[PDB]
């Protein structure tokens, strides 16, 4: 049937991937070991996607884990979720890159990139119904980048027509921490619009803002924002792994949320995300949390969404929803004048609801609400976040510094001026079209 | 003897008649198994018509069942009266159409018609002579709006003779339910022109405002939404599967309606409605079933009677009813809302009365009507398909399947020529 | 055939059908269900009048409930007999007048008079000849007084030809009941005596003497002085409703006593009124039910009898009664009484009896005059209204509103000319 694979490229990659494969076990009841229990086959209602059957029920996730150094891949063979992957699926790297491009580019991925595919091509002959791919990667990594974008210009030659996602964090303008984030950002953009269906971007500082105020956690990790964003991953997969009245496939995603090829780069809002006490004294409607969706205190990057002009938000609702009110609420959002459209886009709307309210994580900071929404909003405010970046790069390339770690690795500089009249016309096209 | 199959294609209407198909079951007294428990043979003299007995009356509907996924075959097959089914018509592909219309016209629907196009002709070998399609697709989407779409293209080479019902859902002026919605209806209408003879444009939006008013219901579940159109569906045929006074077929109600080879855009209505409590505290008479087929309020779609004219009146009414009270307040309409009809047409009013109710009421009334009003639903449609052409947006999704510039604007010019119709005897 | 609905606006009128429909369900012998269990059928050949029977008998009260906030409409649904209305009719809105005039009838009262516009309509388009209207409601506060106004306004668009009867509750010279009841008043007869054909002033004050010397009743709860409110109203309408050696419409009680199209300002009465004591030791003769009638206890408003003259005397007689002593004794109040009656009218006494009681009594007498002593209810009001206009106090409800200063003096001068009118012929 339908089978969707994913990779997980870069220690972005790892620890994610460590906790979306982590909550789906919970949400279809299988046993981190490998095999299943009996209770769960009746929750398990058309599980094939990721999970291929050996044996006696045992269920290897059809997932790829890339990495240039072995340290953290080692924390996936310590602990509890050793046994659920195949060693064969994970292919390790030994030298690291350093988040330069041509050491991920160039040096490392060029000895691991023939043994990669082949692991893409073994596992996708299986499938019939190939539908999308989960690569997950940064924008600042050595492999994060410089692989990243080599093995998306490999992949589009063997599969073409079969689609793709992206997810990713947005580098953010004040809080980061590795200098060369403007200049890999600037790379990862290049030959990237080419070769990538889709790709999405988090603020670290977006999650922080809910995390302090509405799930009061003042100690957040690296643990917790991974279960956050999890829980985007996993809205839009229950239109797949479960039976809704309306729901929706990855090619239909592309096809709602693309209005030309260049820009289709939007981004996600999750809602109602608050600790475990505050859902005690409120009792959260359809028109709350919808209404909800279209403040800037609830976006997923930090920005101005006001000062953005909206072209097509998607909406997936999860739990036990009606429509009626559905109709109402979005018909309600547009008795507002705030949320701004292009003249010609009234109908940017997709509408998404499946019978599963979100399942949370055991021992989390999370509340069990019935209710959710996973807002995409592709808008004009990415035009503000790409000139807050466009800034970093350029002043730091006038002054030709880190220059001499991009020299010897294989790398041209010409590439860095191509790259300039490249997103200066990107850009420009947020207030072309709009 | 008169037979008629009954094809769903796309997600819409392959879940319409999954509840239509229990009324129809349990008007003729039969069960999942297709057991024949009707106490009286009038749920059985006419049981042929929909279906095909074999080997010990295992009846089994005369359906067709495609998708180009295997998502809603499962849900269908699991489900309520999922045993009744063929599995020889389990027919699908592994696509799914992803709201494109060259996918599914052009691209992956060009693959899976061949197959249902045997099984067209498979079981209409079997009959002495065909009477009528009867569809039941999207418009909104694209699977049944793609698909279904290039089916009736191909009946014609078939049959070139008899009628082809096109029942499909359309969009709304309040909310938009997908993003090229105005790009799947005027490409489908284009081709719905061409070759179709009926079509029934029921609104989305207008079915809740029935449900809020009438029914009260403040959960409106998707099977009742669909309920409301499964006891529209079954009133239509009612001449055909029981006797009475007088007896209409759909050809019937076809060569009465439709006065030119364009204009067969038609609404149904659909009157008693109401909810739980109210029912004592009204009347079951002629005059109380008449004036709510008249009202706004039974607009199925979301469009202005009195922004209108009534062409054709259709009045189907079910159950033991006096003649002349029908006789006497259909010419009682036309003295009070000689406005509201076209004027150089005379007698308006077609009455056809089967002398059997449907099961839950004791006299119930079937409409169906021509307003030029539904003028306007290809007004709004025009301008927001001409909203995104403009500015040439989503282009990647057609031309990148291969579609033409000009299939837009031929269709466009066709478009508008439709509403200048309406225009011509209003 | 001839029929007349019954429409409350206003917590007052809201709550005097809710005992007065019991009555009128209990003389006809229905029940909550609406189900007829009377014995004879006398009891149900009139049943027509005020109900509308639809599916095995439950009759509903011809009867629309208006308010202008939910507060009212649950205590009468869940009150007694709440299971016989409609719930069609049970149309209300989310304001309140707050006892303001143009609050209910232009800024509030607007938004709720097309709903039940329509069904005023709806309710009379299944009729074959209307024959007039009965309205309850207030003249002190702001909701009956503002809304129940403007409804008269738009009747006479609809049905220029019948007969409005509004009765509404009237302030008394003793305790005023709301501040701005004085605006009220003026601002409601200048509409009143544009469209109206009879009003009622029953004083809430006088009631309680007729309560506190007759009935002796310590605790006046508000369900019982609404029934001697309701067995005024159910014997006017006895002629319509029961056989007789003499049967007298509505119209006929309104053309024998209205000589001039603004004088219609009259007075009830009803005898026999005492406790439960004084039964057997006073008599049941026609000479004894006779002097309690010209009483100024009887007087249901507090003007004095005695400083006025009687017009019109309907003698509306309910029972078994010998026809000569009351042509004996209608005779003889005028050989007493020359000065009390008005001189230049001959005969001023207009008798109609019907040969039915009512229930708990052997013989009633059902009293409504003419005194041109109201002519000071119209004096102590036109002072009070302009008492206030003199300071231009609680003009900022009002401008606010929206509402003219000329409004107030076009009906302060059509307010002085009505007490010209009975000064014409005193
Ligand atoms: N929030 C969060 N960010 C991460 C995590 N891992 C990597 N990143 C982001 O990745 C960016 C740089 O990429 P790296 O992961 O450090 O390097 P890489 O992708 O492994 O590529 P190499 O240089 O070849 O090792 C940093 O700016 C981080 O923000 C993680 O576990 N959590
Ligand atoms: N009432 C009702 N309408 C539906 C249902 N499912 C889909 N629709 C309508 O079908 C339209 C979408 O077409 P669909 O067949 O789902 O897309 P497709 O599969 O690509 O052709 C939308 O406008 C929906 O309103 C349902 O269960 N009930
Ligand atoms: N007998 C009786 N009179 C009432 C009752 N309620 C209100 N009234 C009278 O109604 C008058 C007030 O009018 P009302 O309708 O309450 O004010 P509004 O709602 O602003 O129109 C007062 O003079 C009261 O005497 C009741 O329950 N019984």
């Amino acid at each position: 049937m339908r089978e969707v694979i994913s990779i997980h490229v870069g220690q972005a990659g790892v620890q994610i991937g460590n906790a979306c494969w982590e909550l789906y076990c919970l949400e279809h009841g299988i046993q981190p070991d490998g095999t299943m229990p009996t209770q769960s086959t009746n929750e398990g209602e058309s599980f094939t996607t990721f999970f291929s059957d050996t044996g006696s029920g045992r269920y290897v996730p059809r997932s790829i884990f890339v990495d240039l150094e072995p340290t953290v891949v080692d924390e996936i063979r310590t602990g509890t979720y050793k046994k659920l992957f195949h060693p064969e699926q994970m292919i390790t790297g030994k030298e690291d890159a350093a988040n330069n491009y041509a050491r991920g580019h160039y040096t490392v991925g060029k000895e691991l990139i023939d043994t990669v595919l082949d692991r893409i091509r073994r596992l996708a002959d299986n499938c019939s119904g190939l539908q999308g791919f989960f690569v997950f990667h940064s924008f600042g990594g050595g492999t994060g980048s410089g692989f990243t974008s080599l093995l998306m210009e490999r992949l589009s030659v063997d599969y073409g027509k079969k689609s793709k996602l992206e997810f990713s964090i947005y580098p953010a303008p004040q809080v980061s921490t590795a200098v060369v984030e403007p200049y890999n950002s600037i790379l990862t953009t290049h030959t990237t619009l080419e070769h990538s269906d889709c790709a999405f971007m988090v603020d670290n500082e977006a999650i922080y803002d809910i995390c302090r105020r509405n799930l009061d956690v003042e100690r957040p990790s690296y643990t917790n924002l991974n279960r956050i964003i999890s829980q985007v991953v996993s809205s839009i997969t229950a239109s797949l792994r479960f039976d809704g009245a309306l729901n929706v496939d990855l090619n239909e995603f592309q096809t709602n949320l693309v209005p030309y090829p260049r820009i289709h780069f939007p981004l996600a809002a999750y809602t109602p995300l608050i600790s475990a006490e505050k859902a005690y004294h409120e009792a959260l409607s359809v028109s709350d949390i919808t209404n909800s969706c279209f403040e800037p205190a609830n976006q997923m990057v930090k920005c101005d969404p006001r000062h953005g002009k909206y072209m097509a938000v998607c909406l997936l609702y999860r739990g036990d929803v009606v429509p009626k009110d559905v109709n109402t609420a979005i018909a309600a959002i547009k008795t507002k004048r705030t949320i701004q459209f292009v003249d010609w886009c009234p109908t940017g709307f997709k509408v998404g609801i499946n019978y599963q309210p979100p399942t949370v994580v055991p021992g989390g900071d999370l509340a069990k609400v019935p209710r959710a929404v996973c807002m995409l909003s592709n808008t004009t405010a990415i035009a503000e976040a790409w000139s807050r970046l466009d800034y970093k790069f350029d002043l730091m390339y006038a002054k030709r510094a880190f220059v001499h770690w991009y020299v010897g690795e294989g790398m041209e500089e010409g590439e860095f001026t191509e790259a300039r009249e490249d997103l200066a016309a990107l850009e420009k096209d947020y207030e072309e079209v709009g | 003897m008169r037979e008629i199959v009954h094809v769903q294609a796309g997600q819409c209407g392959n879940q319409i008649g999954s509840k239509f198909w229990e009324v129809i079951s349990d008007e003729h007294g039969i069960q999942p198994d297709g057991t024949f428990k009707g106490e009286t043979d009038l749920q059985l003299e006419r049981i042929d018509v929909y279906y095909n007995e074999a080997n010990n009356g295992k009846y089994v509907p005369r359906a067709v069942l495609v998708d180009l996924e295997p998502g809603t075959m499962d849900s269908v097959r699991s489900g309520p009266f999922g045993q009744l089914f063929r599995p020889d018509n389990f027919v699908f592909g592994q696509s799914g159409a992803g709201n494109n219309w060259a996918k599914g016209h052009y691209t992956e629907g060009a693959e899976l018609v061949d197959n249902v196009l045997d099984v067209i002709r498979k079981e209409a070998e079997g009959c002495d002579c065909l009477q009528g399609f009867q569809l039941t697709h999207s418009l909104g989407g694209g699977t049944g709006s793609g698909m279904g779409t290039l089916l009736i293209s191909k009946i014609r080479e078939e049959y070139p003779d008899r009628i082809m019902s096109s029942f499909s859902v359309v969009p709304s002026p309040k909310v938009s339910d997908t993003v090229v919605e105005p790009y799947n209806a005027t490409l489908s209408v284009h081709q719905l022109v061409e070759n179709t003879d009926e079509t029934y444009c029921i609104d989305n939006e207008a079915l809740y405002d029935i449900c809020y008013r009438t029914l009260k219901l403040t959960n409106p579940t998707y099977g009742d939404l669909n309920h409301l159109v499964s006891l529209t569906m079954s009133g239509v045929t009612t001449c055909l599967r029981f006797p009475g006074q007088l007896n209409a077929d759909l050809r019937k109600l076809a060569v009465n309606m439709v006065p030119f080879p364009r204009l067969h855009f038609f609404m149904p209505g659909f009157a008693p409605l109401s909810a739980k409590g109210t029912q004592a505290y009204r009347a079951l008479t002629v005059a109380e079933l008449t004036q709510q087929m008249f009202d706004a309020k039974n607009m199925m779609a979301a469009c202005d009677p009195r922004h209108g004219r009534y062409l054709t009146v259709a009045a189907m009414f079910r159950g033991r009813m006096s003649m002349r009270e029908v006789d006497e307040q259909m010419l009682n309409v036309q003295n009070k809302n000689s406005s509201y009809f076209v004027e150089w047409i005379p007698n308006n009013v077609k009455t056809a009365v089967c002398d059997i109710p449907p099961r839950g009421l004791k006299m119930a009334a079937t409409f169906v009507g021509n307003s030029t009003a539904i003028q306007e639903l290809f007004k709004r449609i025009s301008e927001q398909f001409t909203a995104m052409f403009r500015r040439k947006a989503f282009l990647h999704w057609y031309t990148g399947e291969g579609m033409d510039e000009m299939e837009f604007t031929e269709a466009e010019s066709n478009m508008n020529d439709l509403i200048s119709e309406y225009q011509q005897y209003q």
